[PDB]
Formats: C-alpha cells, structure tokens, sequence
C-alpha cells in the first residue's frame, strides 16, 4: 500500500465517475 | 339542466372519465366528467394523429400515459374553473 | 474481474465521503448496479487491489481526466450570457424500446391508444417496430400502421411524458424482472424427470390444455427429436458421447432415429454399433434413459456454446 | 316483469367492462350474473345450463360474438336463448350478420344505463317476459 | 474531431466566465449547437486536449486576431461622424430558403397569399423556386408566375417582417424536426418484417387506400426488384455475395431475376451456379428469406456508398 | 499543461469567437 492509495483518493469524484463509467461500458 | 342525481347517474354514458374536486370554502365534492370520447381526441393531439382514424371506446381502463393526459387536461379546466 | 467489480473495489478502497461524491455524478441505474455489486463483496485480494488501482489510474491517464460537470458548466454559461440530459435520456429509452423482446414490448403497448402506439414505434429501429406489429391483431395493427403514415410530429412535452410514464413501466419490470414462468420452464422441469411422470403430466395439461401441452412439448428436448437436427450437428454430436453410452441410449431408440445415428458415423463405426446393437442383451429402461439424458445433456452443452443448432 | 332470478352471461375481453355490465344489471334488479372472458369460455358455461339472457361483445379472443352467436343458435337446446350484442363499431355489414345469425339486440359503447334498459326490457317484451 | 467539438473541449477549458464572454459574440445558431453539443461531453482526454489547443493558436495566428466587432465600432463612428447584420440575416434566410426540400417549402408557402409567395420566390434561387412552383396546382401556380412576371419590388420593412415570421416558422421546425413519418419509414419497417405480416400489411393498407400502399411499396425494396437495376450496379454486387449465398437466394427467385443475376456473371460461374440450382435440393423458405434479406442490406450498403444505383 | 492553457485564456473573447465559427463552418 504505497503512496498511489493517498495520491487517488485526491483525483476529482468526476473523473472517478467517469472510469467507472467508461469500466462498466466494457463490460 | 337541474335534475335528481340518480337521473345524471342514469345519463352518464359508461365507462367515463370521473374526477372529484373540492371547491373550498364550499362543502362538499364536485364533479368533472370526461367523456371517453374527448380523452381520446386529446390523446390523439398531443401524439400526432392526424384525426382521420377515431378510435372506438372498447371499454378498457385509461392507461398510464393516458391517465396523465387526463392529469393535464384536469389541471387546466380546475385553472380555467377557478379564475 | 469486470468493470463493474474493478469499480466496486475502487469505491470500496476510497472512503465513504469518496465513494459517496462519486456516487453524486453517476446516473441512477449505474448507482443501483453499483450498490447491488457492492452488497455481494466479501473480499479483495491483494491483485485484486494492486491491478485496479493501476488500471483506475491508466484509466485516469487515457481520458486525462478534466471533463468539469457538463450541466453545471453549461447552465452558467447560458445563464451569465444570456434538451441536455432530457434530450439523452429520451434517446437511452429509445435504446430501451429496442433491446426488448417484440412479445413484451407488444405486451406492453398493446392495451395503449393506437396513437400513442404509433408514435412509439416511430421512435423505434425498423425492424424491432417490424417485429411488435407482426404480434398485434389485424385491426390494431392496421391502424397503427395507417397513423404511422400519417404521422405529423409530437411536441416535446407529450414526447418526454410518455417517455417518462416508459421508464417507470419499465423500471416497474426490471423491479419485478419476473422469472421465467412460461411454458419454457415447465419443459426444462419436465425433461428432467423420469419418463413415467414426465408423461403422465404431459398428457393430463393435454387434457387441461391441448394447446398449453404441446407449446410444452415444442419448448422441450426429449430425445427422439434428434432426427429433426441437421446431419452436421449430429456429426458433432458422436464425437462426443462415449461409443458404449451411444450403444446404450440408442437401444431404446426408434429405427428412423437409430439410422439417423448411424447415417452420421463412419461406414466401419456403423457396422460396429449394429453389430453392438444386435448382440447385446436386453437393457433395463433406467439405464437407457440416464444415457440418453446424458446424450441430452450434451446437446445442451453444444447448442449453448453454438456448435449445435436445435 | 321480467325474473329477476334471470341468470345473466356477460362475455367480454375486459374484466372492467364485465364488472361494468355486472353492476348495471344490479341496479336494475338482476344479482344472478356471471362473467366470461372469451368465447370459448362463455360456450363452455353455457354447456353448464342454467342461463336465461346473455350479453357478449362482438370482438373477443379465440371466437368473436358472431361466432358464439351462431354457435347458440345452432345448438337446439340453447336456440331460443336471446343474446344481446354489444360492440365498440357500429358497421352495417356487421349488424346485418348478426341479424341474420339472430341477435336478439344491438347495444354500441359507449352507452348509458338507460339505453341498456330499454334494451332489455325491448327484448324481454319481444320475448313475452 | 469535428470544428463543433474542438470549439465545445476549447470553451470547457477556457472557464465559464471565459465561455460566457465568447458566447455573447457568437449568433443564436452557434450557441444553441454548442451547447447542445456541450451537453453530450462526458471526457476530454490529453490529446483531444493538447491537439485542440495548438489549433486554435495556430488559427488565431491564421487570421491574427483583430476583427474588432463590426457593429459596435460602425455603429460609433457613424454616430462620432454623423442594413448590416439585419441585411445578413435576410441574406441567410434567403440561402436557408434554398437549401430545404422543394417539397417541404411548397408545402410551407402553400397556404401564403399568391403575392407572398412570388416574392419569396424572385428572392430564391432559379431550380429551388422552379421545383417549387411544380407542386403547387394549376391555378396557384399561374397565379404566382404572373404576379413574378409583374413584381415591382418590395419595401424594405415588409420584407424584413417576412423574413422574421420565416425564421420563426423555421426555429419552430427545427425545434420539431420532425422524424421521418412518410411511407418511406413504413417500407424500411415492412421490408424488415417476415414475408408473411409484410404481405398481410401491405394488402390491408391497399384495401384501406391503395395509393397509400403503393407510396409504401415504391419506397421499399422488397427483393425481386434487382431485375429493374442496371447491369453495372447488378455486376457490381456480384463482388461482394458469397456464391452460396447467392445460390441459396436464387432458389426462389423468379426466372427473369435468375436471369438478371446469371448475365451478370461470368459464363463459366454462371454454368456453375445453374448446375447448382439444378443439383441442390429444397430450401427452406426462411434460410431463403433470410439469405435475400443480406443481399438487401448489401445493396442498401452499396447504394449509401454510391457504388450502387436504385 | 504548460502556459499555453494561461496564454489561451488571456485572449480577445472575439477571436476566440471567431475562431469558433470558423471551425463550425469547415464541418
């Protein structure tokens, strides 16, 4: 659990969202 | 036309679009019938017919979208009724 | 893992206050799905957290993130100068209307007024309004046809009502997602019973119903319909059901089916299993059942995986 | 005046227009009514026996009022049993025929109580009731 | 990307103060396009980013900026010293007048006064205005060639007053825009259907009103029509279906279509696909149907790409 | 996201306008 934890929970909720999104399309 | 209700009872063309209303501060429940006939010119203006095919009463319930077409058109006559 | 599971982690390894901002900037059927997924979680390993925080951040990278809040942007800049998600939201239910089956979509627009079924199929692609209106009855079906023709454009208001009045039907549906109940799932429970049962309930719903029977019937595989299958299905059939398995079931069989097998084999295999069939002693009817159970059974398999057309 | 232990058979496709027809028929003095879905239904109850007076809609699934109008008139026992006929279309061609297959009435929706009364009592005066 | 959303990624990164000022300098059209295609972002990746910022510095270097707004710096220099984007607009009006089907402006003006309608007319271009003048009726139209034939010119106040109620009949339509329900719709519909309930539709609209249904059959490409293409575009599309395919199609076709499709070809195949249809047993009518329906989609596929003429 | 974003924004709201409508046009 290095350093990337912390680092994404700052991303904006929007983008996020948007992986998610993008994530749940692939399927 | 003044007359007993069981004669306007008897004259209401069945089914029928019944909606009661309250005209406050009055006692009391009022009613605004609409006539199946009606509800289905209205349908039909508002989806796009053209009007050259009527559609005949099969005696079936309101659907969903026409039970809010019927919403609307109530809406407007209780405006128009109270102004 | 799918996407749905790779986002699940990532919400679950984020925080609540996170998870719950993300959650404010997804759709509602997303949130649902998402919700759902999450309430079936028991543990995440350690690949299962390392790759998706990798992936979410690749991810991150692919679209370089920005995109700031579209409805929000858009609404103060036409607000200090001077459709949107309606507008999508219609189109996804036109998406909606299509994915359907022709029966349940007609099912469910059947009791409406002509009109309002005519301006729904208008909306829809060619061939799945093709398809609803082959299952409608003369009279109806030739008037929506005929306000199809005449159709003269609906304003916007009665368009988004109804969509909106669709979308509750339909989330309605997905509420209940009724399991399969139909004459389909009986035949799946009849097939697998014994053959004494299986009959005599055949024959009582024919008593009951003739027509509910045999829609039973047609929905269900008790072998001897493998004569009806093609010659190359078959073909892919023996190669794989064991050769004493074959010999077994098809004692049983019917002479048209016993020579549709053998018409599907090698010339020498053929004169094998005839020789088989004609040497070997009586056979109890268990043991040819549960072999052609099992022949059933893989017809199943291959049918599912495309190999076999039914 | 008519029994008013009369049994009625009220065949139509939609159960709120059955239930309609049903509650008519009580204000009017008639509690012995039952309902059919179908034709096929209203034939199967009507081997039953026991009905005075039917009342069926000319549109209906797996059999039409035309058809179960022909097939009571064709059965000897139930030949003389008076049906009324009510559909949503008044086309001649289709009021003749059922004229012909002997429609005791002819009733058009929508219509009011006071017309299925006098509908009724036309029928039972034709029929000496 | 398009210019539209290089212009949308460009205002969602500049800021809403930003976007708000660039709207105030562009027309109603412009911003309504924008926004609506604003309203449809969902991410805006490091390319679509860095790709759409370098071409707008490499187009405000193309024109060098400059261009202080016309109408404001006219505007105080004649006031200072002592038409315009009104005579750009009407100039507009009158190019959008042109673009639209004759059909749809016929039918637009029809009900106008006869001098309207000619002075509308002298204002379009020569072949729209000639198309439109062919639907109009006997009378109407004479009518509105003499009153062209004697036009004396129109003040600038009434024309401006037309052009005004134009536009709004035309942002109404385009806030309609209505989908297509013509015949055209139906037959993409009915050519989607099985044989079956596309036959029984299309004798049902013929005994409710033939025109009708012979407007949907001319607008539908049902197969056995091909025989009526030219022999280019039938050689054509030859290229691009399987030989099976074809043979299984040809099955049941009529002999002047077999014919069509076998001049086509070249002698040697064409012997070979009538040995083929001689040799090979019955075919199921939907493997048929369905074999034709791909030659159909091919076509229409050809046809969109212009290698192909109907 | 060099100080190419800043420059950008410090241009004439106008020419971004401009530059706009020329992007709409050749589509």
């Amino acid at each position: 659990m290095s350093q990337r934890i912390r680092e994404m929970s700052d991303n904006d909720p929007r983008v996020v969202a948007l992986v998610i999104r993008q994530w749940m399309s692939n399927d | 036309r003044i007359q007993p209700y069981h004669e306007f009872a008897r004259n209401l063309p069945v089914p029928t679009n019944l909606n009661l209303i309250h005209l406050k501060p009055l006692r009391g429940t009022g009613l605004v019938v609409f006539s199946p006939s009606l509800v289905f010119i209205a349908v039909d203006n508002l989806f796009g017919g053209d009007g050259r095919f009527p559609t005949k009463v099969e005696g079936r319930e309101f659907t969903h979208t026409e039970q809010r077409v019927i919403n609307r058109m109530l809406k407007l006559a209780l405006e128009g009724y109270s102004d | 893992l799918s996407g749905t599971d790779k986002s699940v982690i990532l919400l679950m390894t984020i925080g609540e206050d996170r998870a719950a901002e993300v959650f404010k900037h997804l759709s509602t059927r997303e949130v649902q799905a998402l919700s759902t997924a999450m309430a079936n979680v028991r543990q995440i390993s350690n690949k299962q957290l390392t790759d998706v925080l990798s992936e979410f951040e690749q991810e991150a990278e692919q679209f370089a993130a920005l995109n700031i809040n579209a409805n929000e942007y858009l609404r103060s800049v036409l607000v200090k100068a001077l459709d949107i998600l309606e507008t999508r939201d219609t189109t996804s239910g036109i998406e909606t209307l299509n994915f359907m089956e022709p029966q349940s979509a007609a099912d469910l627009i059947r009791d409406e007024h002509p009109q309002i079924i005519a301006t729904i199929l208008v909306h829809l692609k060619r061939s799945q309004a093709a398809d609803i209106l082959a299952l409608f009855d003369e009279r109806l079906r030739h008037d929506v046809m005929l306000r199809i023709a005449t159709f003269g454009g609906v304003q916007p208001a009665a368009l988004a009502e109804l969509t909106e009045v669709l979308n509750g039907l339909l989330d309605g549906q997905n509420l209940k997602r009724s399991k399969m109940g139909g004459v389909r799932t009986a035949a799946e429970i009849i097939n697998l019973m014994k053959t004494q049962q299986e009959e005599a309930v055949i024959t009582a719903v024919r008593e009951f119903d003739g027509e509910l029977a045999q829609k039973i019937i047609d929905e269900m595989f008790l072998f001897e319909n493998l004569v009806d299958v093609d010659d190359r299905s078959i073909q892919r059939l023996l190669q794989e059901v064991d050769s004493e398995s074959l010999l077994i079931a098809l004692k049983g069989a019917e002479p048209p089916l016993r020579e549709k097998f053998l018409r599907n084999m090698s010339q020498r295999a053929a004169d094998i299993l005839r020789d088989d069939l004609a040497n070997r002693g009586p056979v109890r009817l268990s043991q040819v059942e549960n072999e052609q159970k099992a022949i059933l059974l893989i017809v199943r398999r291959l049918a599912e995986t495309g190999e076999m057309v039914i | 005046m008519a029994d008013k232990e009369l049994k009625f058979l009220v065949v139509d496709k939609f159960s709120t227009m059955r239930r309609i027809v049903r509650n008519l028929l009580k204000e009017l003095g008639f509690n012995n009514v039952e309902e059919a879905e179908d034709g096929v239904d209203a034939l199967n109850k009507l081997q039953a026996g026991g009905f005075g007076f039917i009342i069926s809609d000319w549109n209906m699934p797996n059999m039409d009022g035309l058809e179960l109008l022909k097939t009571i008139r064709a059965d000897s026992a139930m030949s003389a049993l008076p049906v009324l006929m009510v559909t949503a279309e008044a086309k001649k061609e289709n009021i003749i025929a059922a004229a012909q297959a002997g429609a005791s009435g002819w009733v058009v929706k929508p219509f009011t109580a006071a017309t299925l009364e006098e509908k009724l009592n036309k029928i039972f005066e034709k029929l000496g009731m």
